[PDB]
RNA sequence: UUAAUUGCGAUAACGAACGAGACCUUAACCUACUAAAUAGUGGUGCUAGCAUUUGCUGGUUAUCCACUUCUUAGAGGGACUAUCGGUUUCAAGCCGAUGGAAGUUUGAGGCAAUAACAGGUCUGUGAUGCCCUUAGACGUUCUGGGCCGCACGCGCGCUACACUGACGGAGCCAGCGAGUCUAACCUUGGCCGAGAGGUCUUGGUAAUCUUGUGAAACUCCGUCGUGCUGGGGAUAGAGCAUUGUAAUUAUUGCUCUUCAACGAGGAAUUCCUAGUAAGCGCAAGUCAUCAGCUUGCGUUGAUUACGUCCCUGCCCUUUGUACACAC
């Protein structure tokens, strides 16, 4: 399957909120925006933090 | 008509296969339909290719090997036996020569008589196994028109290569009359009286 | 269009100097080559005798204009086919060198190679001249 | 000369071989850890131990 | 883990005394089949060919008992005669047609 | 033999000990409007078209 | 065209070397059923002889046939290479033989007695009816006797 | 006075810190050279058992080498071999100077 | 200095070279004339790039191509990418787009991997067996 | 719901920790940055032939100019299931179409938690407690045998039981890797030899020379023919060399000669879902010499499943036990 981990579920959570006014509806721009913030060692996991979180604002909008 | 001759010298059977589609230099794949309804969707007519030997990815998904193409089917089917694993640029020669064979005798599409088998010799009604609690009783079960075309190829290639097995007949001549023999609906061929038998057993267990 | 053995077919330049030098008949045969087997992995003797050294020798002179230069040895070991050792499976196993040299001393004799530095042997001046002279008729034959 | 792989391979046997022999010979300084490092001219070999007054 | 159960000496050779199958051999009686070109397999040869749409060497050695090599002369000489068209050529199999009246 | 061309449109599921038998429910084109419970040996997707010997042949759940 | 019919040249059964050789087949594998002389020989001695190896056995002409007769009998004196013999450097004589039909299983009789007789380890085991050449004897043969 | 510097080791980090560093002190004046060049990686292949003695599964392991190798080309007058020769070696680096 | 275009063609382990380049149709594959690829039989399928979309566009350039790498069949299918792949780079570097459209929308409705490398590679094998999955026979008792 | 104690959820629980996950390697994509004569590509010279034309096939570093598309990494980007139609306490998640190099966590590996086995090992360890011996010793070394011995029974594999074949010609393309300086390794070219091989020489401590390992399975031409035959050379006799101080119980290779069982294999049983199985070959391992084995790599490359607990088993919950070394 494709379910998302706890770790990666807890960091979105945590983007989501507190980072409202930087979180944006475009995958490509929030993925940058946890380049610069989220200090994540390895470039799968943040992308995949960047897509939950992504998925989170698609849901809550 | 484009009689150009560019640079290389290009045989001109070059130029006319390729005016029309792609007819497969000899057989035009147009002017072949199919049997009652119930066989569509499983063995196409509409997408010409030019050589019946491809690598496509038609096991990746449950429905991909259904736009498989049919003469392409059976080149795939012909090559087992084991050491007969491989070399399908033999197998569509011999394929080649067997459609050679069906124009030959009672004149007309190779392919359409190769759906027109297919379609005669597919069994209709097989039975499924059932578990015995004392008694080994089996039950009398519908199959799918994929499954229909599977067995009617299967029982096509293992009946022609048996019967070419040990005999100075080749493999494409005896295939090709096995082929005409099940168009035909003469009960000789080794697919009609598999299918018959089936069918047999399906209704007596009904 | 200047008609070269690259743009001539494999077997119709094959039998075109399998005629050609059979009508000729200056190849020095040298008379041994008519029941060796050429490859200790192969089981029966030529079958065509007559012609089977000049068949070798217009292959390695299509062999020799195909790439740069090409010995004795590269020559064997394209020529050995796999060994059927009894039960065990097959092997690649290089063929008789004895024939092959002996061919190669024909075409220096009659002029169609030469030696060549960096080892190996390349094609002559006039072998090159022949080999794109034969491609005309073995072309117009079929035109 | 010796090929770029035996030679690396050399090498690695020669810090396998100073490694066990410091853990054998350096066994009451406790012997922590070895250094190789090598400059051709001169071989550097730094060692490490708790107790550095025994070493000297 | 019971232990293996030992068989006496005497057991043993009885049973390595004992150490003979044979074969079905369904396969029909040897076909005999021509080897010389006679007058009479020469004149049916070029009488009756003309009446096949399908010519082929399985077809002729299973029909007119000839051995396949002389078959493969037999469809030369007929090729060269022009009695049969071919359709496909090729070393194990060859495809040759009567010479109707039509194309 | 009578055939029947019927086209079927909602698999009811996989039956059988091991599992080669699915059920579905299927009807006809000719005199459409009624269905019957059949059961298939092969893969069968929607919108497929099978031909039945049999008419009032009302299947049962395989063991 | 190349159709030939001959009224009659062919012979059922042929007499080459004590040996009853059918026809119906090729001239160059008739030489096969002889003991001691293979495919590779027969081809050999047509192609020496030049009998027209694409040829059939039976309608073999006596000339050719008595050619054919006396290169078995000698393939000395006709510069045959010595490579080509079954009895290399014979112990009885030392000149090089190729013992046929009638020969080859008596001169293995021959020497086999001769190695019975000098008690060696190889003739013992000859004698003994067993593997003779580094054989693992373990699981290999069982239907002997 | 063709002076080749070539750079072996395991740790390819350490080698493009080391080539890195010639790179610069070679471009400092002007001493034309090529770059880096990019030599297949040399994987060395051990294929081991686990278990030493016949017991277990038949369980293999295939322990890798790798080495990279990493050689420049310098051409100047007899000033490059003087200013170039101070050694920039770390642990596990070696290096080979070979001229003409 | 004339205009010209080169790229790439591989089916699971074989690299073609092409050098597509104005000319007056040279078509030759290796340096050998295109009539001679090498199956007798899928000889049509290095020439199905010839006839899906027609010799006018092959009349203005020309073709070269060297490949290496594989066998046979995985040959003939580099060549047929390569020199599908370099018409197209010259379609897109000096041709008219009309034409280079329908003519990537034709070659993709045909068949996909005549512009798309094949995603089928070799894989390594394990231990226990001599092909990736078949394992070696074990028997009890 | 997921392959997952994977998550949504509810809830005497909360915060948590190991594992899975996460992580690393490899396989593919980059006309994007760095390029590289131990890789090349296109042009400029000499330049062979054909064409005669402008062109084609080529070779040739101190004959030069431009470049990295192809050959190789270094740092990076990219796929996160992205968009859409849905299904969904309509939450997780799931089903199809699109773009797509890459859509079953992309594929495969490496590591892989607690607890246990009287599972294997003193014949790997100068790691070993106890027991046995220590001078005609169970230590070391020397010579010849032995591990191969033969009535038979079993388990991994190879060869075939032929025409989709066998044999002879030709076209004939890859990858993993390995290689000697005082040891003697890959070997190139010439010559002498059917071959096995031998001699004189060549290059290489390695993208530079073996090597483009021009491999086989293949493809195309011929012969054979449904005959235990030209499939099989198993068992055997003779001779020729290599490796080895020492080939006898033939190390092995080479040539001839004999050409046995096998005509598809019952009781039963093994592996497998896509570069998969299967067929074929190659490199390495032991190596003075000896692959039918193993470890990896490459080539041709099917069909059938898209489901289940009926057989063999595994996880969670409930129930019963007179089980505890636990049927």
């Amino acid at each position: 399957g494709r379910v998302r981990t706890k770790t990666v579920k807890r960091a979105s959570k945590a983007l989501i909120e507190r980072y409202y006014p930087k979180l944006t509806l475009d995958f490509q721009t929030n993925k940058r925006l946890c380049d610069e913030i989220a200090t994540i060692q390895s470039k799968r996991l943040r992308n995949k933090i960047a897509g939950y979180t992504t998925h989170l604002m698609k849901r809550i909008q | 008509f484009t009689p150009v001759v560019l640079a290389t010298p290009i045989p001109e059977e070059v130029q006319q296969a390729q005016t029309e589609i792609k007819l497969f230099n000899k057989w035009s794949f147009e002017e072949v339909e199919v049997k009652d309804a119930s066989l569509v969707d499983y063995v196409q007519v509409r997408q010409p290719i030019f050589v019946a030997h491809t690598a496509g990815r038609y096991a990746n998904k449950r429905f991909r090997k259904a736009q498989c193409p049919i003469i392409e089917r059976l080149t795939n089917s012909l090559m087992m036996n084991g050491r007969n694993n491989g070399k399908k640029l033999k197998a569509v020669r011999i394929i080649k020569h067997t459609l050679d064979i069906i124009n030959v005798l009672t004149d007309q599409n190779p392919i359409q008589v190769v759906v027109d088998a297919i379609t005669n010799t597919g069994p209709r009604e097989d039975t499924t196994r059932v578990g015995g609690g004392g008694a080994a009783r089996r039950q009398a079960v519908d199959v799918s028109p994929l499954r229909r075309v599977n067995q009617a190829i299967a029982l096509l290639t293992i009946g022609a290569r048996e019967a070419a097995f040990r005999n100075i007949k080749t493999i494409a001549e005896t295939l090709a009359e096995e082929l005409i023999n099940a168009a035909k609906g003469s009960s000789t061929s080794y697919a009609i009286k598999k299918k018959d038998e089936l069918e047999r057993v399906a209704k007596s267990n009904r | 269009p200047g008609v070269s053995v690259r743009d001539v077919a494999a077997q119709d330049f094959i039998n075109a100097y399998a005629s050609f030098l059979q009508r000729q008949g200056k190849l020095e045969v040298p008379g041994y080559v008519d029941i060796v087997k050429t490859s200790s992995g192969n089981e029966m003797p030529p079958q065509d005798a007559e012609g089977w050294f000049y068949k070798r020798a217009a292959s390695v002179a299509r062999h020799i204009y195909m790439r740069k230069q090409v010995g004795v040895g590269k020559l064997n070991k394209l020529y050995g086919g796999a060994k059927s050792r009894g039960v065990r499976p097959y092997k690649h196993i290089d063929a008789s060198g004895s024939i092959n040299r002996k061919v190669l001393q024909a075409l220096e004799k009659i002029g169609i190679v030469e030696i060549s530095p960096k080892g190996g042997r390349r094609i002559s001046e006039n072998g090159q001249r022949d080999l794109d002279r034969i491609a005309a008729q073995t072309l117009e034959e079929d035109e | 000369l010796i090929s770029k792989k035996r030679k690396l391979v050399a090498d690695g046997v020669f810090y396998a071989e100073l490694n066990e022999f410091f853990t054998r010979e350096l066994a009451e300084e406790g012997y922590s850890g070895v250094e190789v490092r090598v400059t051709p001219t001169k071989t550097e070999v730094i060692i490490r131990a708790t107790r550095t007054q025994d070493v000297l | 883990m019971p232990p293996k159960q030992q068989l006496s000496k005497a057991a043993k050779a009885a049973a390595a005394l004992a150490g003979k199958k044979w074969s079905k051999k369904s396969m029909k009686d040897r076909a005999q089949h021509a080897v010389i070109l006679d007058q009479e397999k020469y004149d049916r040869i070029l009488k009756e060919v003309p009446t096949y749409r399908y010519v082929s060497v399985s077809v002729l050695v299973d029909r007119l008992k000839i051995g396949g090599s002389l078959a493969r002369i037999a469809l030369r000489h007929l090729e060269k005669e022009g009695i049969i068209k071919p359709i496909s050529k090729h070393s194990k199999q060859a495809i040759y047609t009567r010479a109707t009246a039509s194309e | 033999t009578p055939v029947t061309l019927a086209k079927v449109i909602k698999v009811l599921g996989r039956t059988g000990s091991r599992g080669g038998v699915t059920q579905v429910r299927v009807e006809f084109l000719e005199d459409t409007s009624r269905t019957i419970v059949r059961n298939v040996k092969g893969p069968v997707r929607e919108n497929d078209i099978l031909v039945l010997m049999e008419s009032e042949r009302e299947a049962r759940r395989l063991r | 065209s190349l159709v030939v019919q001959e009224q009659g040249s062919f012979q059922h059964i042929l007499r080459l070397l004590n040996t009853n050789v059918d026809g119906n087949i090729k001239i160059v594998y008739a030489l096969t059923t002889i003991k001691g002389v293979g495919r590779r020989y027969s081809n050999l001695v047509c192609k020496k002889a030049d009998v027209d190896l694409h040829k059939r056995a039976g309608e073999l002409t006596q000339e050719e046939l008595e050619r054919i007769v006396q290169i078995m009998q000698n393939p000395t004196h006709y510069k045959i290479p010595a490579w080509f013999l079954n009895r290399q450097n014979d112990i009885t004589d030392g000149k090089d033989y190729h013992t046929l039909a009638n020969n080859v299983e008596s001169k293995l009789r021959d020497d086999l007695e001769r190695l019975k007789k000098i008690r060696a380890h190889r003739g013992i085991r000859h004698f003994w009816g067993l593997r003779v050449r580094g054989q693992h004897t373990k699981t290999t043969g069982r239907r002997r006797a | 006075i063709k002076i080749r510097i070539t750079l072996t080791s395991t740790k390819v980090k350490q080698l493009e810190n080391v080539s890195s560093n010639i790179v610069k002190n070679a471009e400092q004046h002007n001493l034309v050279k090529k770059g880096p060049v990019r030599l297949p990686t040399k994987v060395l292949k051990i294929s081991t058992r686990k278990t030493p003695n016949g017991e277990g599964s038949k369980t293999w392991e295939t322990y890798e080498m790798r080495i990279h190798k990493r050689y420049i080309d310098l051409e100047a007058p007899v000033q490059i071999v003087k200013r170039i020769t101070q050694i920039t070696i770390e642990p596990g680096v070696d290096v080979e100077v070979v001229v003409a | 200095a004339v205009p010209s275009v080169q790229t790439f063609g591989k089916k699971k382990s074989a690299t073609a070279v092409a050098h597509v380049k104005a000319g007056k149709g040279l078509i030759k594959v290796n340096g050998s004339p295109i009539t001679l690829v090498e199956p007798e039989i899928l000889r049509f399928k290095v020439y199905e790039p010839l006839l899906l979309v027609g010799l006018d566009k092959f009349s203005n350039i020309d073709i070269r191509v060297r490949v290496t790498g594989g066998g046979h069949v995985s040959q003939v299918y580099a060549i047929r990418q390569a020199i599908a792949k370099g018409l197209v780079a010259y379609h897109q570097k000096y041709v008219d787009e009309q034409s280079k459209n329908e003519l990537k929308k034709a070659f993709t409705s045909y068949d996909r991997t005549l512009l798309i490398a094949d995603s089928r590679r070799p894989e390594p094998k394990k231990f226990g067996g001599k092909g990736a999955r078949s394992r070696f026979q074990k028997s009890y008792r």
